[PDB]
This record gives C-alpha cells, structure tokens and sequence, in this order.
C-alpha cells in the first residue's frame, strides 16, 4: 500500500 | 467448498480506514494480504511488474478491460490510468488471505457480483469533535470535511456495510474491527 500511493491517490 | 472456505475480501471505510489497513496487514502478515493493482504509468527501474505493479502497456487495453467489468475500482491521476482488477482480488483471496483493498463503496457490488463476498465495515463518527478524538493528526478543516463525507456515505451506502464500528479511541476502533472480522471470518 504505502508504495502504491499514485492508485491511491486516483481513487479519491 | 464444505471443507475450505475463500478468505472474505476487506474494504474498511471511514476516517482512519488507512490507518486500520496499515496496522491489520503488520499486525498479522499471514492473514491479511495486499492486491497488486494495474496502471498505464510506464515503471520506474526500481519498481517491479507484477509485484508493486501490473503495468500496462497499452492504455487503450485497459479502458478496454474497464469497459468490460475487469475491474472493481478504476481510476486516474497525473494523466494515468489505475486500478484493481477482479483477478487482483481473487488471486489473494485463494490464498486463503483476507485481501485488503482501498476500493470506493461502489466496489463492493462488483466484488459481490463477481462472488468475491467482501467484509465491508463503516467506521462511523460520531462528530466533528469525535473525529478529532480517534484521529489527533487532522486541523478542524479536515475533521469537518471528514466528518460530511462520512455523514453522505452512511446515508448512500448504510446498506452495504457488514458493520458499522464506533470508538472514542482508534484502540477502540481497532479493537471493533478486528472482532468483525473474527465474527465474519468463516
């Protein structure tokens, strides 16, 4: 997770 | 399926649904797992497809796998395309792990459509002032923020949610959602 920042930034 | 039983998929939602995720998956790395997404960024050297990343080469495929429902939440930022596939989220699941997703709350449908049964669990404020008290990090402007879009997705999404977890103390918000889980579990 905490190197999938960008996706879980494009989900909000 | 009488004998082994698929790991239920978890989407916790909610202020410091983050942090939950982050602690479940340190606090027991045999049980909880994480789901590689897919995106249409180009790799940097140091992150490996497959494994931080499925990385797409063709950005016209993916919209094309979006359109026919390959994913279960889609989305972009700084021009590219990201997202969990359904098949992210089966290839954990069949490890007998519980997957933890950060998915909207329209995932969970499509989860459910595609017989992946998630744990959907709310963590519900009780106000402004309790947002401030189970998150010490956020200024009033993000508490209040914070405290609306939790308030908009009750109302829209109240019938989704395998549990609806209260606390005074994120201890007391991890200690509820870890017993859902218990009590959800199989």
């Amino acid at each position: 997770r905490i190197r999938r920042d960008e996706y879980l930034k494009a989900i909000q | 399926s009488e004998f082994v039983h698929y790991a239920r998929p978890i989407i916790i939602l909610g202020p410091t649904k983050d942090r939950a995720n982050d602690d479940l998956l340190s606090e027991f790395p045999d049980k909880f797992g994480s789901c590689v997404p897919h995106t249409t960024r180009p790799k940097r050297e140091y992150e490996i497809d497959g494994r931080d990343y499925h990385f797409v080469s063709s950005r016209e495929k993916m919209e094309k796998d979006i359109q026919a429902h390959k994913f279960i939440e889609a989305g972009q930022y700084n021009s590219h395309l990201y997202g969990t596939s359904v098949q992210s989220v089966r290839e954990v699941a069949e490890q007998g792990k519980h997957c933890i997703l950060d998915v909207s709350a329209n995932a969970v449908r499509r989860l459910q459509a595609a017989h992946l049964h998630p744990i959907a669990i709310f963590i519900r404020p009780r106000s402004l002032e309790n947002v401030l008290e189970i998150n010490k990090r956020i200024t009033e402007e993000q508490a209040r923020k914070a405290f609306d879009r939790a308030t908009k997705l009750e109302q829209e999404f109240t019938e989704c949610f395998s549990a609806i977890v209260e606390g005074d103390s994120f201890e007391e918000i991890y200690h509820k959602v870890k017993r859902v889980i218990e009590d959800l579990s199989g």
